[PDB]
RNA sequence: AUCGAGAGGA
DNA sequence: ACGTCCCTCTCGA
């Protein structure tokens, strides 16, 4: 118990696409390479105007 | 008595298999002349030097009948570890006034320039090293037998394959089997090996 | 070796010795200052370098929070509240055994049971 | 290793420790130079039974001389034997507290520092060079049983980290009909283009 | 990146003489 | 689950023992120096046989526990989609994750992570996810997944443009 | 990644000030050999001076940005393993919060 | 803050392990051959080999550091003084001028600095030893926190300096306001508009002014 | 249309 | 000295 500092959630180190995976600590790294830039060529609503 | 009997092993080593050459390339050298081992080689060349074992085998009758002009070989060893020219001039003129066919010195630590080596037509003469002859290449895993054509042997696959002499797998002047038999340009050679899939392929090598 | 400089120039000595007294002396070649040696030891290689194998470890190093502590006694005081580090040699066959020093005085002993480091 | 006692493995043992490369630079901890015509403390017994006063005092490891295992009355002998009779040596016995080689040239202030890094590294020892390392190992091979059926009597064999065929063929004890190299290159100069 | 650029940062390459400059 | 996971929960701890006794023995000088190999090399290379074996003997307790009725395990006694290795990975551990070869690196100060130890040699701080897909990896072991893929990506798709050169 | 930022450059001359106030020797007037211990400073790759017991040097500092009076984007670092310390106000730096 | 300055330093230790040549000898900016290390201490003003010797070694007891210093004292033996050291590196004075500008100029390139010059060329021969001997593992070039990147300010300001660069040579050209006002414009509206970061028409980093996506908020 | 830069598909 | 195959978009002289 020498801690100087403490992490405020772990979940920050994701990135701004693979925020979106749900429960990334329950599959293979590489998959979650896949769906962060799969989201990146998908559809939807991208803007409102 | 020191540990100079460990280079006396490797000189016995070396002619054995130095002699072994000779039987393959065509001359009379028998089993058991190689064979002798280094017991009684001590006893009747001891205090070992090298000018007592130096031979002179002839080629067999088998032989003389697809190589009718391979003649008389002179083999003679050296004393001194460097060879200069003036001892090679007593060398040469062994087989110069004697007119044999080939010849093959064995130098055991070096040589010089002092290069008259191809100035004795028709002659041209093998120069070894006690340092590679110790041990026989030629006995290994994966080294097949070379066996050598005659100049009618030649013509003959050159008719029956319907080649030219420059359509045929090659090996080198330098290739360590092409001086364990002396090959000359022109000459070819049938490599016999073992085969994965046919059993006993042949293939063919000429010499440049 | 730990040798020394002239006093005039403070350029560096060259030994020379007394071809008549049988001496060494450590000569200048700035000025011609001359001093006789203090130990006979002129040149050390040292191959097996063990000089630093746990450099960098003087004031407040019982501080730096990266290295944890031991529970473990020094064999003096006796503190089981002490810091811990591997060689600082970081050469690539040094072993691990580890140079214990105490937060309570200041002071370098190994756990090596093979044999007993003193730094 | 040779045909008869292959599955031995002491054979190997010094075959091991017969080509793996030794030289002074392996075994030296420590090599210092003194100005002394006979000075230095605990060297007054080893001198008991013209030159130089320059000295050159090496001093080896305990553990170096048994991994490979040399002997201080050989190091020596070649360090003794690659100058002539240019070079007083004389060494220490190997039961002593702390193996030391005293050396003398028989200016010469950086000249003898010459053969200080001349030693280190081109005076090698107990093997041939280029092979930097050996280990020996057991792996199952295949043969006939006298009885007719091909069997499991496994063997040794010395796997290096280097390649001088050349002349590790003609060492005694292997198999020099046999012996592999990965250097495809190297075996097309020694033993044939086939 | 941008507002401590135009603010300051832009000031500060200005070395008949170059003085406070202001951006619309 | 089904009392098999509670056994597969001691040979990940076993198997730290057979890993935590080379831990402190090595830094007494003990560790016998092998032939060759260095004093730290023979450490590395004698805790990587004990968690690839930790890794490997604990989802072969989980192979026999699902019944022939289980579908992944219909799907590899076909052989359709599936190894055993997957199995382990999914169910019990996922194992070491390798960079480069070797375990993990030391970026930092001799460390592995601004929240471990410096001068560190641990399992669960040199790329032991001892969590399984199914559990759930902490932001440690999850990390250390990344970085043993970012090697394999790096790989198939920066070294296929010499597979593919060669063929040329 | 989300909760990252980068610097965007601070100015190093009311730190350097604050240094020379506070027990920091210029290296004109330095030679080691009566100094050993003497820890080195840095700001921005650049040696300015010279102090002796950093204990309570980079703690006043590292709760002077921590209430405002410096920029909490520059970095304080001190190596205790090799006597060092540096300080970044520079730009370019990417620091997480925590 | 004023630059890009391209010139980088060199100082190299000759000699691998087991040569006696390990020479330590220096490359600088503007200067064909290496240096050695101690004719450019002579030439800052720190003159007697042996008194250099402060300035590399902040303890006079790693003996084995100072070994290692034997040879580079003698390298450059043969000058004494700092006018000799200065000649050696071509009125030929010109060396001070170097010296003085394009050299470590993130101290400041004003003279009177000629002590910090010489304490911070020690330093790195000091680091430089420390690998020599084993007791620091080479720096990771991969490591991040020695990674610092340009984003929008820095790009642009990069871009507007070497924008108002030739702008300035071309105000100097209306006397041999009415002076040039497209250049800017059109210089920042090019680079951000390409891509190829400026630098005049010739490509330089490409690919920098990329165009947004606008396929999900998310991407 | 042409060349030049950019993000992606397996 | 050349540095995988083919394919879909998008934009500045
Ligand atoms: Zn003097
Ligand atoms: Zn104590």
């Amino acid at each position: 118990t020498t801690f100087t500092h403490c992490e405020i959630h772990p979940s920050m180190i994701l990135g701004v696409a693979a925020s979106i995976i749900p429960f990334p600590d329950h599959n293979q790294s590489p998959r979650n390479t896949y769906q962060s830039a799969m989201g990146k060529q998908a559809m939807g609503v991208f803007l409102t105007n | 008595d020191q540990e100079n009997e460990r280079n006396i092993s490797r000189l016995w080593r070396a002619f054995r298999t130095v002699k072994e050459m000779v039987k393959d390339r065509g001359y009379f050298i028998t089993q058991e002349e190689v064979e002798l081992p280094l017991e009684d080689f001590k006893a009747k060349y001891c205090r070992p030097q090298r000018k007592m074992m130096s031979f002179q085998a002839n080629p067999t009758e088998e032989s003389i009948s697809k190589f009718p002009d391979m003649g008389s070989l002179w083999v003679e060893f050296c004393d001194e570890p460097s060879v200069g020219v003036k001892t090679m001039k007593t060398f040469v003129i062994h087989i110069q006034e004697k007119n044999f066919q080939t010849g093959i010195f064995v130098y055991q630590n070096n040589i010089t320039p002092s290069k008259l080596v191809p100035s004795i037509p028709p002659a041209t003469i093998e120069t070894f090293n006690e340092a590679a002859l110790v041990v026989n290449i030629t006995h290994h895993e994966l080294v097949p037998k070379h066996i050598r054509l005659s100049s009618d042997e030649k013509r003959e696959l050159l008719k029956r394959y319907r080649l030219k002499e420059s359509q045929l797998p090659r090996i080198q002047r330098a290739d360590p089997v092409a001086l364990y038999l002396g090959l000359k340009r022109g000459e070819v050679v049938k490599i016999i090996r073992k085969s994965e899939t046919s059993g006993r392929y042949a293939s063919y090598r000429i010499c440049m | 070796t730990t040798f020394r400089f002239c006093r005039d120039c403070n350029n560096m000595l060259y030994p020379r010795e007394d071809k008549e007294n049988n001496r060494l002396l450590f000569e200048c070649r700035t000025c011609s200052y001359v001093e006789e040696a203090g130990s006979p030891l002129v040149y050390r290689h040292e191959l097996i370098t063990n000089i630093g194998e746990t450099a960098g470890v003087v004031q407040d190093i019982g501080s730096d929070p990266t290295l944890p502590r031991s529970d473990r006694e020094c064999p003096k005081c006796h503190s089981r509240e002490n810091v811990f580090f591997q060689s600082q040699q970081r050469r690539k066959d040094t072993s691990m055994v580890l140079f214990f020093v105490c937060l309570s005085c200041s002071h370098i002993f190994t756990s090596d049971q093979k044999n007993k480091r003193t730094q | 290793l040779e045909p008869g006692h292959a599955a031995d493995q002491e054979q190997a043992k010094l075959i091991r420790s017969a080509i793996e490369h030794t030289t002074l630079k392996s075994v030296t901890i420590a090599s210092e130079i003194y100005y002394d015509p006979t000075v230095i403390p605990e060297d007054e017994e080893i001198i008991q039974l013209q030159q130089s006063p320059w000295l050159l005092r090496l001093e080896l490891d305990r553990a170096a001389m048994n991994d490979k295992d040399l002997t201080m009355g050989q190091v020596g002998e070649r360090i003794k034997q690659t100058f002539k009779n240019d070079l007083f040596v004389i060494w220490s016995e190997d039961n002593d507290e702390k193996l030391i080689i005293r050396c003398r040239v028989v200016e010469e202030d950086h000249m003898l520092k010459k053969i200080e890094n001349t030693m280190l590294e081109n005076i090698t020892l107990r093997g041939v060079e280029n092979i930097e390392r050996v280990v020996m190992m057991k792996y199952d091979r295949k043969v006939p049983s006298p009885t007719g059926e091909y069997v499991k009597e496994p063997e040794w064999v010395l796997e290096t980290d280097g390649v001088n065929l050349s002349e590790v063929m003609t060492v005694p004890g292997i198999d020099p009909t046999r012996i592999y190299t990965n250097s495809f290159i190297d075996i097309m100069e020694v033993l044939g283009i086939e | 990146s941008f507002n401590q650029f135009v603010d300051y940062t832009l000031q500060d390459i200005i070395c008949i003489s170059f003085g406070k400059i202001y951006v619309t | 689950d089904g009392p098999t996971m509670r056994e597969i929960t001691e040979t990940i701890a076993e198997a730290k023992k057979k890993v935590l006794d080379v831990t402190k023995e090595a830094q007494a000088n003990l560790l016998t120096a092998k032939h060759g190999m260095t004093l730290r090399e023979s450490f590395e290379d004698n805790v990587v046989r004990f968690l690839n074996e930790a890794r490997d003997k604990a989802g072969r307790l989980a192979e026999v526990n699902l019944k022939d009725l289980n579908n992944v395990k219909q799907m590899v006694m076909a052989g359709s989609k599936g190894s055993f290795i997957n199995i382990a990975q999914m169910s019990a551990c996922v194992g070491q994750q390798s960079v480069e070869g070797k375990r993990i690196a030391f970026g930092f100060v001799d460390r592995t992570l601004p929240h471990f130890s410096k001068d560190d040699y641990s399992p669960e701080s040199k790329g032991f996810v001892e969590n399984s897909y199914l559990r759930g990896l902490t932001p440690q072991e999850f990390f250390f997944h990344a970085m043993g893929g970012r090697e394999g990506l790096i790989d198939t798709a920066v070294k296929t443009a010499e597979t593919g050169y060669i063929q040329r | 990644s989300l909760m990252s930022c980068i610097s965007v450059g601070t100015d190093p001359m009311p730190i350097i000030t604050f240094l020379s106030e506070w027990g920091m020797e210029p290296l004109e007037d330095y030679v080691p050999h009566q100094s050993p211990d003497a820890t080195r400073v840095f700001v921005n790759g650049v040696w300015h001076g010279v102090h002796r017991n950093p204990a309570r040097l980079m703690e006043t500092l590292r709760t002077l940005r921590r209430k405002g009076d410096i920029n909490p984007e520059v970095s304080m670092i001190r190596d205790i393993r090799e006597k060092e310390l540096k300080i970044f106000t520079d730009a370019g730096r990417v620091y997480r919060p925590l | 803050k004023g630059s890009r300055f391209i010139s980088t330093l060199q100082v190299k230790l000759y000699g691998r392990e087991g040569s006696s040549a390990r020479t330590i000898k220096a490359t600088l900016p503007y200067i064909k051959q290496d240096i050695p290390i101690v004719i450019i201490f002579r030439a800052l003003g720190i003159i007697p080999d042996g008194e250099i010797l402060e300035h590399i070694c902040y303890d006079v007891n790693d003996w084995q550091m100072l070994e290692m210093l034997k040879p580079c004292v003698e390298d450059g033996f043969v000058i004494q003084d700092r006018e000799t050291a200065l000649d050696f590196i071509g009125r030929i004075q010109y060396a001070k001028d170097i010296l003085q500008k394009e050299f470590l100029p993130h101290i400041t390139q004003l003279e009177g600095f000629e002590s910090r010059k010489a304490f911070f060329l020690g330093y790195m021969i000091n680091r430089l030893l420390l690998c020599a001997l084993d007791r620091k593992d080479q720096d990771d070039r991969d490591h991040f926190g020695k990674k610092r990147l340009d984003l929008a300010g820095p790009l642009l300001a990069q871009l507007f300096k070497t924008l108002f660069k030739k702008l300035t040579k071309d105000i100097f050209r209306y006397m041999q306001l009415a002076i040039n006002a497209k250049t800017i414009t059109s210089g920042l509206k090019y680079a951000l508009a390409t891509g190829n970061w400026g630098e005049q028409k010739k490509a330089s980093r490409a690919g920098v002014s990329q165009v947004l996506n606008r396929y999900t908020y998310s991407s």
